[PDB]
RNA sequence: GUGGGAGAGGGUGGUGGAAUUCCCGGAGUAGCGGUGAAAUGCGCAGAUACCGGGAGGAACGCCGAUGGCGAAGGCAGCCACCUGGUCCACCCGUGACGCUGAGGCGCGAAAGCGUGGGGAGCAAACCGGAUUAGAUACCCGGGUAGUCCACGCCCUAAACGAUGCGCGCUAGGUCUCUGGGUCUCCUGGGGGCCGAAGCUAACGCGUUAAGCGCGCCGCCUGGGGAGUACGGCCGCAAGGC
């Protein structure tokens, strides 16, 4: 049971119904792997620095979670199956390192 | 890994007395726990040699501590071997 | 016969030859030139003067399509790159910007023995 | 000698391990998408070593570029 | 033991972009390429240069360093999991449990061997072009094994700090990595430079000793013959000890 952070970049061209279905599948897969959610930050569509999937923008999602480590990798694969989901990055949570303090 | 609760479990299990954290029995028990964990790690990932060296070092240390216990008090030596199930 | 009136200019400058390709803003070429298009045949193509001739010839070929303003793009470290730059800079064509887009790899492929002692 | 300005001194309080904050990490990239050296950032060894991995994370996420094109050459 | 720390330490899976090659399309014309100069080569079956899309393999630019990690070989995109080593603070526990180490056992860059796979770039052999008095070379155009992966062999090296391991003692200055602290600085571990005493044939070494000591292992006894012969052991072979 460690604390992780999930970054999900998906298609910015989705309407509200398809986006709701994508997020429903995300929540369902998180429940299926026992990932308690501590907080969420939905930043919406943003301008990428380079085109991803031939699209110059991307819709961002961020989830600070806590889950068993042994299936973390096994969870990430499940999130990459959806064609609308084009970027998935899971990172172990770390305390912030402040500079110029 | 090896969380602190399991470490305290084995320490309080093999403690000669409350407060003892460094007697020979405790050290050999901790080395045995780490050795079994590393052997289970090395059944898979059998191409990992840098950790196999650490396994060799831990085995040597446990053998030397058991030899010291054999020399000083063979009764606690037999008791430790019987409780842990070592030497085959 | 397209009457482009505005496009891009790619300059591929190498130690053996300098070659200019004048394209439209979408990248599709219109005309082009090089040291071999001019009478120069051998090593004289990797010359700054040959690069100037190639740039001016491509520019005059682009004048036939009635083009005025260009966007210059430089690729490759070769003799005569800046000379072709200065040739296109004052050639009747208006140079709007100069951009170096030399393709540098991230240590992907092993170079030839000529370019070894690196990666 | 890079006497123009130091990026750390030209900035305030910020998190070095935050890979999502773009408007701060953009200041640490050069005119190209390259990571600035120590002489430009004015950071220390540990700070630079953390900044490298965080910038790479932001690059993989698509927030920071891998490389850019030089202008006005 | 407790609490913390840094790291390209190792193994497994996944994943990212730049570039090379190839394919598809668009656009487009007479050469590209290459060299001291050239020619082979490729190009009217439309190349080179340009734009877009796709496939595949291999290596990870900036960060990056005089840096870090490992016992050595060696380790460099990113993420996750498994895992080794190590350092510091507290002075908590055991109570000499220590050092070295003939054999044994394991690891061991590259090249090479076996089976299967993969094969973009590079490239022994080889096919050519040049150069040359000749050119079985350097230079140029191609190109197979190989480089890559899995499993199993092979045990070599300028395997180098040409300096075995451990401990104690013996001026400092400066740079740096990484902890701790009363954080001008002090203290501890690691990487550099200059240097006290001292050592050395000299060069140079000098708290990271090649100084002063102690313990243990390895090895040397003129050069060629020769790391050859014989014998043995190991190896599928090449061959190694
Ligand atoms: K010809
Ligand atoms: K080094
Ligand atoms: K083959
Ligand atoms: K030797
Ligand atoms: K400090
Ligand atoms: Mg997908
Ligand atoms: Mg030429
Ligand atoms: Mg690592
Ligand atoms: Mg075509
Ligand atoms: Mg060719
Ligand atoms: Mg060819
Ligand atoms: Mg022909
Ligand atoms: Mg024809
Ligand atoms: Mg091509
Ligand atoms: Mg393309
Ligand atoms: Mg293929
Ligand atoms: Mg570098
Ligand atoms: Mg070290
Ligand atoms: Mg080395
Ligand atoms: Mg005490
Ligand atoms: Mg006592
Ligand atoms: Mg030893
Ligand atoms: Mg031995
Ligand atoms: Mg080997
Ligand atoms: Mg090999
Ligand atoms: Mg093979
Ligand atoms: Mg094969
Ligand atoms: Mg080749
Ligand atoms: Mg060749
Ligand atoms: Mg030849
Ligand atoms: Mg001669
Ligand atoms: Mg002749
Ligand atoms: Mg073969
Ligand atoms: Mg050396
Ligand atoms: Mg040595
Ligand atoms: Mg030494
Ligand atoms: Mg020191
Ligand atoms: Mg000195
Ligand atoms: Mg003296
Ligand atoms: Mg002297
Ligand atoms: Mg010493
Ligand atoms: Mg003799
Ligand atoms: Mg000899
Ligand atoms: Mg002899
Ligand atoms: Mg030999
Ligand atoms: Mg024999
Ligand atoms: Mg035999
Ligand atoms: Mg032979
Ligand atoms: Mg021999």
């Amino acid at each position: 049971m460690r604390r992780y952070e999930v970054n999900i970049v998906l298609n910015p061209n989705l309407d509200q119904s398809q986006l709701a279905l994508e997020k429903e599948i995300i929540q369902r897969a998180l429940e299926n792997y026992g990932a308690r959610v501590e907080k969420v930050e939905e930043l919406g569509l943003r301008r990428l620095a380079y085109p991803i999937a031939k699209d110059p923008q991307g819709y961002f999602l961020w989830y600070q979670v806590e889950m068993p480590e042994d299936r973390v990798n096994d969870l990430a694969r499940e999130l990459r199956i959806r064609d609308n989901v084009r970027r998935v990055m899971v990172v172990k949570s770390q305390e912030p390192f402040l500079a110029n303090a | 890994p090896i969380t602190k609760e399991e470490k305290q479990k084995v320490i309080q299990e093999f403690a000669r007395f409350p407060g003892d954290t460094g007697s020979t029995e405790v050290q050999v028990a901790l080395l045995t726990l780490r050795i079994n964990r590393l052997s289970e790690h090395l059944k898979v990932h059998k191409k990992d040699h840098h950790s196999h060296r650490g396994l060799l070092m831990m085995v040597g240390q446990r053998r030397r501590l058991l030899r010291y216990l054999q020399r000083e008090d063979p009764e606690r030596y037999r008791a430790l071997i019987e409780k842990l199930g070592i030497r085959g | 016969k397209r009457q482009v009136a505005s496009g891009r200019a790619y300059i591929h400058a190498s130690y053996n030859n300098t070659i200019v390709t004048i394209t439209d803003p979408d990248g599709n070429p219109i005309t082009w030139s090089s040291g071999g298009v001019i009478g120069y045949k051998g090593s004289r193509k990797g010359t700054p003067y040959a690069a100037q001739l190639a740039a001016l010839d491509a520019a005059k070929k682009a004048m036939a399509y009635g083009m005025q303003s260009v966007d210059v793009i430089v690729r490759g470290t070769g003799a005569g790159r800046e000379q072709a730059i200065r040739a296109l800079q004052a050639s009747g064509l208006q140079v709007k910007s100069i951009v170096d887009d030399t393709p540098v790899p991230h240590n992907g492929c092993r170079p030839k023995k000529k370019f070894r002692k690196a990666s | 000698p890079s006497r123009k300005a130091k990026v750390k001194a030209t900035l305030g309080e910020f998190d070095l391990r935050d890979y999502r904050n773009v408007e701060v990490l953009k200041r640490f990239l050069s005119e190209t998408g390259k990571i600035l050296p120590r002489r430009r950032t004015g950071l220390s060894a540990k700070e630079q070593r953390i900044l490298a991995k965080t910038i790479k994370r932001a690059r993989i996420l698509g927030l920071l570029p891998f490389t850019e094109k030089l202008v006005r050459k």
